[PDB]
């Protein structure tokens, strides 16, 4: 069985509200993704080299291109002998209904879904996009007007929303708690460095779990790890 | 009576309140000028100076106001 | 104007804060200095800080460049 | 200009600069003549 | 039978009063038309990722090339025997007297419509535009001047008045009244939900409606919901 | 920052001229509101108007922007 | 501007003079406009 | 700038905003600085 793309049109913005589906009569050849990182390039005078800072991430683009058919040579995936498409005016509407025109109740376009059967993006099986880009050739007719093929091109930017983005991003940091087990070779000062990035906050750790001597540690301990102030 | 500014490279013996020769600007500007400031950039490894020459012509307490205002602004 | 015996012409400069040489701890992007007369003298610094990852600003943080220091 | 205090500061290193020196001198040529009788 | 490609000059902006048509001679291999979506792409610092927010979409652009030709082996399409296009000259001045010149009463071109038969852009049968872009390449020519054959490149705009647009984007929001009928399975809080986004709005429906019990809906009831109040 | 409960983010504006809605009456370009302390609330309003070939500003002969309206 | 003595005067005659127009209206609105009560 | 009021309005809706705000930074330092002793 021969799997194709299909294209999932919603009206929320967390992706629950599924208004339609488009699905494509002949699958791309290809596509293509990119991706990009922010950095600060400033640097010290008479200086060789430099470390630069991180300042974010970008959207990731999605390039795609295909074709509507209608003079009858290529058939149609529903089994039945003798079919093949004849009518590309009607593709070409529902689509641009789909994922073009307005929304009368949002007041824009709407959110779309990419999918191929068992690709993967990533670590995803979908594309959650918007259309920014679209452009049609009418290359042949009929002798009364009516097209015979049109050709696409369509790029396309990722969506996220915010609530889900601060998530994704699972920030760890001195902001929360930790736990730890005390193994064979632990020393209170290394644990230390090794959470917070400075041994001097040994003596604290020691007080938070009434340690009497800590330079002679058991090894079935579970110590906490407290988060630092807020402020100081 | 002549007032002006000059940018040269970085020169590390700048002083203020000297005298200095110019020339090669014609008759009505050659000869010796008194220097008034001095400004020293340095910024990404370049170091170059700028010169001012002459005073301005107004009085301190025609640009600054430094008496203060009827009833003390109450 | 470029002095007597310079044998390389590299540009050099020293900051001093309290007597300490901080030139070579931290990221210095420009200086600019002027003498005027009639006027008080004037300076100014600019230098390289700032992490959004690490949500900070370190040498702000620091004890050479707060209000008051020589 | 005819002063030093009236000199744009730079704070950049890697790269302009003489279009925000001509926008200055327009400024206070015009802000300048507008106090004289 | 053939059909041919028309031009129709209208110089009312609602497209009621016809000043006249072209007919090309010739139809066209193919035409581009082109699409364009605008966002907002503003980001916090140190964030992976964004959700852009819209902005406008702007006006579509088309794309056509043709040719005049006058040396006598093109025929015409009017039914008489040994019959070819012969003059180049009189087709040139009445294209440019009707899409290009400035009208005397209106001090400006006409308003154009593109008509091809059977074909459609979309929800439409019609490219409502005006002319930006137009070349003229002269490439034969007879032994006393007149030119034998002409290759013409033009670019168009399209054009939609402002009464008709915000007809066109019939935008429904809560500043419109709205009736839906109770079937089996529906709950107030959630058609309050559905219908405003927030449910916490149920207990004013209610008073709407005349419900003494809220939480026991019967299943032909028809509710009304009102509009919100312009500023709060 | 964002409300909660906002199951779409399209950003909207309303404006009222002694009391009648004119907001899709004319074509409105950009919106900015000052609320500061000790000093009086300020707006500024940019629509687009003005047609060459029709000699005459349309929206400004009307009766929904002239001063001294609410 | 709606005064003829606000306007930039032009120096130059081989050919961006519609950039120091623009940045020269807005910092006297914006001067102007810190002088009302 | 610290000042709300110092900031400059943006009247176009269709596409250098960072010159314009870059230009009345340096002019209104190169002014103020210019009213101390």
């Amino acid at each position: 069985a021969l799997t194709k793309v299909k294209l999932l049109a919603y009206q929320d913005k967390r992706f629950e509200n599924k208004l339609g589906e488009f699905e494509l009569p002949i699958n791309p050849e290809q596509f293509s993704q990119s991706f990009k990182v922010e950095y600060n390039r400033e640097q010290a005078q008479g200086s060789q080299r430099n470390d630069p800072e991180f300042k974010f991430t970008k959207p990731e683009e999605l390039k795609l291109d295909f074709t509507f058919d209608g003079t009858g040579v290529v058939p149609v995936n529903n089994g039945k002998p003798g079919e093949f498409h004849q009518d590309v005016a009607d593709q070409v509407r529902v689509f641009l209904d789909l994922v073009y025109s307005m929304n009368s109740e949002t007041h824009k376009p709407n959110f779309l879904r990419l999918i191929w059967g068992d690709f993967s993006f990533g670590e995803k099986n979908g594309f959650d996009c918007l259309l920014t880009d679209l452009q049609i050739n009418y290359t042949l007719f009929d002798q009364t007007g009516k097209p015979l093929r049109a050709k696409l091109s369509t790029t396309f930017t990722s969506y996220v929303e915010q609530n889900r983005r601060v998530r994704e991003e699972g920030k760890q940091s001195p902001d929360v708690t930790h736990q730890r087990k005390v193994k064979a070779g632990d020393t209170l000062p290394l644990m230390t460095h090794r959470i917070y990035g400075d041994p001097a906050y040994y003596l604290q750790i020691a007080k938070v779990n009434g340690l009497i001597n800590f330079r002679k540690l058991a090894t079935n301990t579970d110590l906490r790890f407290p988060p630092l102030e807020k402020t100081q | 009576k002549i007032q002006g500014r000059v940018k040269t490279k970085g020169y590390p013996d700048a002083k203020v309140d000297v005298l200095i020769q110019l020339a090669g600007v014609g008759d009505r500007f050659n000869g010796l000028a008194y220097v008034s400031g001095i400004r020293h950039e340095i910024v990404g490894g370049a170091w170059d100076t700028h010169i001012q020459m002459g005073l301005p012509p107004q009085w301190f307490y025609q640009e600054v106001d430094i008496i203060d205002k009827p009833a003390a602004g109450l | 104007i470029i002095p007597r015996n310079s044998l390389y012409d590299v540009a050099t400069f020293k900051l001093l804060s309290d007597g300490k040489d901080i030139t070579n701890d931290y990221t210095v992007l420009s200086i600019t200095v002027n003498q005027i007369v009639n006027r008080v003298p004037t300076a100014r610094i600019i230098l390289r800080d700032g992490a959004a990852a690490d949500e900070t600003f370190a040498a702000s943080e620091g004890a050479d460049l707060v209000p008051g220091q020589e | 200009p005819l002063e030093i205090r009236e000199l744009v500061i730079k704070a950049s290193v890697n790269e302009q600069s003489a279009i925000i020196a001509a926008c200055v001198e327009q400024v206070l040529a015009i802000l300048q003549e507008k106090s004289e009788r």
